[PDB]
């Protein structure tokens, strides 16, 4: 995250931390969505142009955290992948169209005072919240500038930015399934989100019955925090009928 | 279910240091 | 530079 600040204590306890088991290193961000199941960014997991294609026990989830190198002993709790569930749409030689990917837990996470799940956008959520100015959330470990690394999770609150200025600013194809989120040079305030901060949430808090919602998933942008470029984000509620038929099973 | 009330802040009515920004945000 | 974690979790 660059611009951010750092969280609070259990300010995003659905925060979830991908961890390489060898060598020893944050691999990405994630989000706690029930007590067995992670929702990431599928180029966290299979991403052919940089050779990385992670199975299930290449990696450990860590949820709970605050501090990013830290054993956070009686607080984070460390889970094992059952399996991964990569969106079989995912459009990863392009544009990381579909950018999205489950992981189910070997066992249940206990619920904790820093551990929660957030929750996943209906319809209505989804079209009352994703408007162009109306802010979001974004954590993550990843780096402090786009050219060090955080000590705890950072924390940056970021408006939607119009489709038109999102598609503007880049020679890159947008689709359906991203938004991009971010300040206008014009606006003075900065924020974004970087690279080890892939597959964290975007989140929002509803007005209307004061929950937490991920609207999206960290997937690309074209450096960090540069003035006329913006985040994106992959489409939660637009991949949600994929969620739902894979957690039906 | 309890999705996203979060046991430190909605749980006990207490509100981080930034929520009113995206609160004040959805005009 | 990240602390170990325990055995436990392979
Ligand atoms: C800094 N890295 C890049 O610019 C690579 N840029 C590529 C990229 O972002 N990729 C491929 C896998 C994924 C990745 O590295 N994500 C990390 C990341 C997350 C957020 C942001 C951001 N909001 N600023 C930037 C990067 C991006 C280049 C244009 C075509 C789509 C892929
Ligand atoms: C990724 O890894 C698996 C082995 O787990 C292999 O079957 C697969 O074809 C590899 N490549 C891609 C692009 O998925
Ligand atoms: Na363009
Ligand atoms: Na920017």
């Amino acid at each position: 995250i660059v611009e951010g600040s750092d969280a609070e204590i259990g300010m995003s306890p659905w925060q979830v931390m991908l961890f390489r088991k060898s060598p020893q290193e944050l691999l990405c961000g994630a989000s706690l969505i029930s007590d067995r199941w992670v929702l990431t960014a599928a180029h966290c997991l299979l991403y052919p142009p940089w050779d990385k294609n992670f199975t299930e026990n290449d990696l450990l989830v860590r949820i709970g955290k605050h501090s990013r190198t830290r054993y956070e002993r009686n607080i984070e709790k460390i889970s094992m992948l059952e399996k991964i569930y990569i969106h079989p749409r995912y459009n990863w030689r392009e544009n990381l169209d579909r950018d999205i990917a489950l992981m189910k837990l070997k066992k249940p996470v206990a619920f904790s005072d820093y551990i929660h799940p957030v929750c996943l956008p209906d319809r209505e959520t989804a079209a009352s919240l994703l408007q162009a100015g109306y802010k979001g959330r974004v954590t993550g470990w990843g780096n402090l500038k786009e050219t060090g690394q955080p000590s705890v999770l950072q924390v940056v609150n970021l408006p939607i930015v119009e489709r038109p200025v999102c598609k503007d600013s880049t020679r890159i194809r947008i689709t359906d399934n991203m938004f991009c989120a971010g300040y206008k040079p014009d606006e003075g305030k900065r924020g974004d989100a970087c690279e080890g901060d892939s597959g964290g949430p975007f989140v929002m808090k509803s007005p209307f019955n004061n929950r937490w919602y991920q609207m999206g998933i960290v997937s690309w942008g074209e450096g960090c925090d540069r003035d006329g470029k913006y985040g994106f984000y992959t489409h939660v509620f637009r991949l949600k009928k994929w969620i739902q038929k894979v957690i039906d099973q | 279910a309890d999705c996203g009330l979060r046991p430190l802040f909605e749980k006990k009515s207490l509100e981080d240091k930034t929520e009113r920004e995206l609160l004040e945000s959805y005009i | 530079d990240f602390e170990e974690i325990p055995e436990e979790y392979l």
